[PDB]
């Protein structure tokens, strides 16, 4: 499932922000 | 509408041109607990000796934000901030600095994030999540008409309330721009294509990244997701999203719009601006005058158990908070 997917990928964690 | 904005303009107006500086100092606060913590700095709730208020104090070590090329987008944030003023808005109550710091004293909220209950929870349903959803419609309207966007939507970034109505919090990275503009930044499962892809943007990922969260809060999953930055991207530029099967008819066709690559199409950036959003089907039950009253009840509300009390963050590990006895990059932050 899709679910399945997300809980088990490395990104269910609080996620940083981002800029270059 | 028109004239509650035209009034909220020129409030705003009168702040930014001669902001705030200097209103309180450290050693007025007690230090509780770290609630986060970020590449240049921490936040930890305080208490104000002289009300007993509680409030969340933004710490930035100047020399690391130099370090992160953030300097400008630090000023954005607190000449911003001390200027704006609705109701899920998140208030700063004082600013100063020292040596070593930057500070930033915020209104405190002990419900804690939205991305702690959505990930325990699950999902919300699409009632939950369009009572959110409406104040941050709301939000934006507001801001935007102060030519201000925002850019970091994210659950981690809206504060739930003792009623249970939200704060949107973190404006690290918004900016007063009339025109286009051409930062890479946000958080990678929020961001337009146009950001991906190196364009200049406006105010319309602001309106992607509503229909990012609205997704993430209803399905409890974001629309792209991968281990690696690099694969979301090409997710979000691919023009592809699947939805859950319970979402209902009116939210996919909301999102639609929302997850629209197309500018010319992709709703609050059309003609009709956040009308089209506002007078969407899916909203159709929203009262938006009793969302912005907080007159409607809320479906959730934190468990409270003290002005003061942590129990819906996460523990951190505590640092010292160390003042040189010299003053560090005065020149790079002589306005803040
Ligand atoms: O930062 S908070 O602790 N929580 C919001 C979290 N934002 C998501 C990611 O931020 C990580 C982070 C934390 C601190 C800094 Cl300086 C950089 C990155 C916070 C900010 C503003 C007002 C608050 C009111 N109550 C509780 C927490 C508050």
């Amino acid at each position: 499932t899709t679910y399945a997917d997300f809980i088990a990928s490395g990104r269910t964690g609080r996620r940083n922000a981002i800029h270059d | 509408v028109k004239e509650f904005l035209a009034k909220a303009k020129e409030d705003f107006l009168k702040k930014w041109e001669n902001p705030a500086q200097n209103t309180a100092h450290l050693d007025q606060f007690e230090r509780i607990k770290t609630l986060g913590t970020g590449s240049f700095g921490r936040v930890m709730l305080v208490k104000h000796m002289e009300t007993g208020n509680h409030y969340a104090m933004k710490i930035l070590d100047k020399q690391k934000v130099v370090k992160l090329k953030q300097i400008e987008h630090t000023l954005n944030e607190k000449r911003i901030l001390q200027a704006v003023n609705f109701p899920f808005l998140t208030k700063l109550e004082f600013s100063f600095k020292d040596n070593s710091n930057l500070y930033m004293v915020m209104e405190y909220a002990p419900g804690g994030e939205m991305f702690s209950h959505l990930r325990r929870i699950g999902r919300f349903s699409e009632p939950h999540a369009r009572f959110y959803a409406a104040q941050i419609v709301l939000t934006f309207e507001y801001l935007h008409s102060l030519d201000l966007i925002y850019r970091d939507l994210k659950p981690e970034n809206l504060m739930i309330d003792q009623q249970g109505y939200i704060k949107v919090t973190d404006f690290g990275f918004a900016k007063r721009v009339k025109g286009r503009t051409w930062t890479l930044c946000g958080t990678p499962e929020y961001l337009a294509p146009e950001i991906i892809l190196s364009k200049g943007y406006n105010k319309a990922v602001d309106w992607w990244a509503l229909g990012v969260l609205i997704y993430e809060m209803a399905a409890g999953y974001p629309p792209f997701f991968a281990d690696q930055p690099i694969q979301i991207y090409e997710k979000i530029v691919s023009g592809k999203v699947r939805f859950p099967s319970h979402f209902s008819s009116d939210l996919k066709d909301l999102l639609r719009n929302l997850l629209q690559v197309d500018l010319t199409k992709r709703f609050g950036n059309l003609k009709n601006g956040v009308n089209d959003i506002k007078n969407h089907k899916w909203f159709a039950t929203t009262d938006w005058i009793a969302i912005y009253q907080r007159k409607v009840e809320a479906p959730f509300i934190p468990k409270f158990k003290g002005p003061g009390d942590t129990s819906n963050f996460d523990d951190y590990e505590e640092e010292e908070i160390r003042v040189s006895i010299n003053e560090k990059c005065g020149k790079e932050f002589s306005e803040f």
